[PDB]
């Protein structure tokens, strides 16, 4: 039927989850080299927490093909970092250091502008 | 020195205590990582990588998934290191 | 003939039509539609499973010999279920002829890499992946080629905004180039240009 | 019938025995085509052109005049094309493109303008 689709790499979520955990391990081990190689001012703990935050925001996916593309993109991102195709500016773009904290409560948004 | 089920058990529990997310008091040699200690998937993955560095060998994901408490980690390490003691 | 009107070439139109039927007779498993334009360009529309077989036949068959891959690109049509149209433009030096092969895909359905057939396809498929987000299976080295490292999105999609979502400047406090949400001193001005009167009756669609 | 020094195409070596090479390749192609169903259009058409090319080879001993008949460029280019056709036929046997259309496209897939 219309639910019978072509897979990317994983035929079901359990196969997809294995790839997620393999990608997470690769990122986890890369952070110490990245902090040293790019001479970042963040700690290894900060880098690894940022990695965990990025994986968590996609925890609600249940479509294996979507998970496949997330892993494919995550691996491209890792390769850019390991090969030093990125510069220090690209690595630090995950941390939004120059962006002021936008308000989140109703009142604070009400005082500043019109956006919800 | 030669390894022993008590030496392995000492190091496995030593690594786990250096893991900031584990309350060492609730920690026993049988506490389930999810049910007992309250950790989640990714925490378990990190714990396995700590054992890879502590015991210096690769634990593949297919094997790593079943290691859900300190005892099973000890059993896996003893099994792979052929320590029958 | 009329000095301002492009002249038609009926011989080429007939030749391309006959060869189009020829292709459709030989690969019925994949060919979905064959058409020839009024300016004599042959288009073969195929099921995406037929990429490698159809392209291989067109390259290697004695009566085809489309050795050159002139161009490979995609088109985004959001109204279609399979929004992405993949277009291969091939050239035959032996028969001094061109042909266009088209197939389709959605955001989650991989297409088979044609690098085995045309090594020219390597970078063209990286560009399609980068600009449209179409994944190509078994590509030797699929990664972005035109966008900035870490760039998010696929900017040739019709729903990606013209000016994007982020912009760059040098920040003295952190002593580096930084990315921030896009603000424009002058917003791009959208113009509504379409006339409310039909221009081309020949292309009118049923109500 | 002198031996030309070069084909003029870089990487394409001169062939010393073109007639014999062509006969072997065309005969191999016809042998491969026997493994395809008799009513497949690929077999019918490819056998037609291969026999016409093979007949020219058997009737024209001069290489220079043979090239004019075949109209495929240098004789080494003709040999190279025969190899490509032989390679294609073997792949066709696995693909079986003569089978019915695998799937119809969505209703308005090829509708332009939208």
């Amino acid at each position: 039927a219309s639910t019978s689709v072509k897979p990317i790499f994983s035929r079901d979520m359990n196969e997809a989850k294995r790839r997620v955990r393999e990608l997470y391990r690769a990122w986890y081990r890369e952070v110490p080299n990245t902090v040293h190689l790019f001479q970042l001012d963040i700690s290894v703990k900060q880098g690894r927490d940022k990695v965990r935050e990025m994986f968590k925001k996609n925890a609600h996916i249940t479509d294996p093909r979507v998970v496949d593309l997330l892993v494919i993109k995550g691996k491209m991102e890792l390769e850019e970092t390991i090969k030093v195709w990125k510069q220090r500016t690209h690595v630090m773009r995950f941390f939004h250091e120059t962006e002021a904290p936008r308000p989140k409560d109703f009142l604070s948004k009400f005082y500043v502008g019109h956006d919800p | 020195p030669p390894l022993t089920l008590e030496g392995i058990k000492d190091r496995v529990l030593y690594v786990l205590k250096l893991y900031d997310k584990i309350d060492p008091e609730k920690l026993s040699v049988n506490s389930h990582f999810m049910k007992d200690l309250g950790l989640d998937s990714l925490d378990q993955v990190e714990i396995i990588m700590a054992m890879e560095d502590e015991f210096g060998f690769e634990i593949p994901d297919i094997d790593a998934e079943k290691l859900m408490c300190p005892q099973e980690i000890v059993d896996y390490i003893a099994d792979k290191k052929d320590v029958y003691e | 003939t009329r000095p301002t009107v492009r002249p038609r070439n009926d011989v080429a139109h007939k030749q391309l039509s006959a060869f189009g039927e020829y292709v459709a007779e030989i690969l019925p498993k994949y060919v979905q539609q064959v058409q020839v334009s009024c300016f004599n360009e042959l288009e073969i529309c195929i099921h995406p499973d037929g990429v490698i077989p159809v392209l291989t036949f067109l390259r290697d068959h004695s009566n085809a010999q489309f050795k050159s891959l002139a161009d490979l690109t995609a088109v985004d049509i959001p109204t279609r279920q399979n929004r992405f149209e993949i277009v291969y433009n091939l050239l035959s030096l032996r028969f001094n002829s061109r042909i266009r092969v088209k197939t389709y895909t959605d955001e989650l359905t991989p297409i088979e890499s044609s690098v085995p057939v045309y090594k020219a396809a390597n970078w063209y498929e990286r560009e399609i992946w980068d600009m449209f987000g179409v994944f190509f299976a078994n590509h030797p080295d699929l990664r972005r080629i035109l966008t900035d490292y870490g760039f998010e999105g696929h900017p040739f999609r019709k729903d990606f905004p013209l000016s994007g979502y982020v912009e760059l400047r040098y920040d003295d406090e952190v002593k580096r180039v930084v990315a921030e949400p896009v603000e424009l001193a002058q917003e791009f001005r959208k113009f509504d240009l379409n006339s409310p009167w039909e221009a081309f009756p020949a292309y009118r669609q049923p109500p | 019938g002198l031996l030309k020094k070069t084909t003029g195409l870089v990487g394409l070596a001169v062939c010393e025995t073109p007639h014999e090479r062509l006969k072997i390749l065309y005969t191999k192609i016809l042998d491969v085509l026997g493994h395809i169903p008799k009513n497949a259009a690929y077999r019918k058409y490819t056998e037609q052109i291969t026999n016409e090319k093979l007949s020219m080879v058997k009737a024209e001993p001069d290489v220079k005049k043979l090239e004019e008949r075949l109209q495929g460029g240098q004789i080494e280019e003709v040999i190279l094309q025969a190899e490509n056709e032989l390679s294609l036929a073997r792949k066709m046997i696995q693909w079986k493109p003569w089978e019915p259309l695998v799937e119809e496209p969505p209703a308005s897939q090829w509708k332009w303008p939208i």
